[PDB]
């Protein structure tokens, strides 16, 4: 019990990947992003759910109830923000191109004395993809700041014991500066009984004219309140509570 | 956007919604990279892992269903994401 989109066209998969690409968890997808990157034309549900003005405001919020043991999935809320889910004030981004919840990175930079996005980029706000991804040639360069260690196939390991001391990095967004720390950045393993530091960042190229972009994944947005309007077409982050 | 970069495997942005009528519950990943919505059908191809424990769309049992049958078929990055489209009521929370 919630809200009914009516008239939703959605696809019913006959065939779909494999446990090793969608977890036995997730039934489907639920894409959020303008109609214009929509497959064959069809209408999101959110779109929808904005035409029948089924919510006060045209607009929903993702909070990383990441803090004890809340619902694994985050909570996420169609038709306005609440306080509750941030510290502070919320400050937005213009939308710079509407396909993707795409906005302007003005620079990234890491503590050591690297910056990346130096004369400022184009970031997509993407709630379903994990890593922070960038211009592998601009990535690279963090990749070793950091210490990553390259290896072959593509991971840039990190030892686990030393995860600890590596440098924040630190996104210039909309003037403002969001802060990443390396727990925060640094994705980590574990199998049969032993765990793995690998770097979060990703060096992979977005061929135009959509790309060059860097997407922003959940190692930034599990740290921030994250609200995506349609009403205005911004998007706004909030320090989480 | 290539979707290697994408979750999928550990999404965090995870919930409950309801397609038809009476509504049928799928977790589904909420993902503002895409705009398409979509969850296994009880017609599955195979039965495979992916068919044995995820939750399957069955418009037989929903008051509110109207056919379509545009049927679909992408590339998803790794394999072939194949079915097709249908229309119905969205219900968010689902239960």
């Amino acid at each position: 019990g919630g809200v009914k989109v009516e008239r939703q066209v959605f696809g019913e998969a006959t065939k779909q990947p494999g446990i090793t690409f969608i977890a036995a968890k997730f039934d489907g997808i639920l894409g959020m992003a303008y109609p214009r990157i929509s497959v064959n034309n069809v209408l999101p549900v959110f779109d929808n759910l904005m035409q029948q003005k089924l919510v006060d405001q045209n607009i929903f919020s993702f909070y990383l109830s990441r803090d004890p043991d809340a619902q694994p999935g985050g909570e996420l809320m169609l038709g306005g923000t609440d306080s509750k889910y941030y510290k502070g004030s919320l400050s937005y981004l213009n939308v710079t191109r509407k396909a993707y919840w795409q906005v302007h990175l003005d620079q990234v930079e890491v503590a050591s004395g690297l910056t990346l996005c130096k004369e400022g980029c184009e970031a997509i706000v993407d709630t379903g993809t994990s890593l922070m991804v960038g211009p592998v040639d601009e990535v690279r360069e963090l990749q070793k700041a950091i210490g990553a260690v390259p290896l072959i196939q593509g991971e840039y390991m990190i030892p686990c014991e030393k995860v600890s001391t590596l440098p924040a990095i630190t996104l210039k967004l909309g003037g403002k500066g969001y802060k990443l720390s390396p727990e925060d950045y640094t994705l980590k393993v574990s199998q049969a009984g032993k765990t793995l530091c690998l770097s979060g960042f990703m060096g992979m190229d977005i061929p135009p004219p959509s790309g060059p972009l860097w997407i922003l994944g959940d190692v930034f947005i599990g740290r921030y309140y994250t609200v995506f309007d349609r009403d205005n077409n911004r998007v706004g982050f909030a320090e989480a509570a | 956007i290539p979707e290697v970069l994408k979750n999928y495997m550990d999404a965090q942005y995870y919930g409950e919604i309801g397609i038809g009528t009476p509504p049928q519950c799928f977790t589904v990943v909420f993902d503002t990279g895409s705009s398409n919505l979509w969850v296994p059908s009880i017609h599955c191809k195979l039965l495979d892992i992916a068919c044995w424990i995820h939750h399957k769309y069955n418009s037989d049992k929903s008051s509110t269903y109207v056919k379509n049958g545009t049927s679909f078929d992408i590339h998803y990055g790794s394999g072939s994401l194949s079915g097709y489209l249908s229309q119905d009521t969205v219900s968010v929370p689902c239960q």
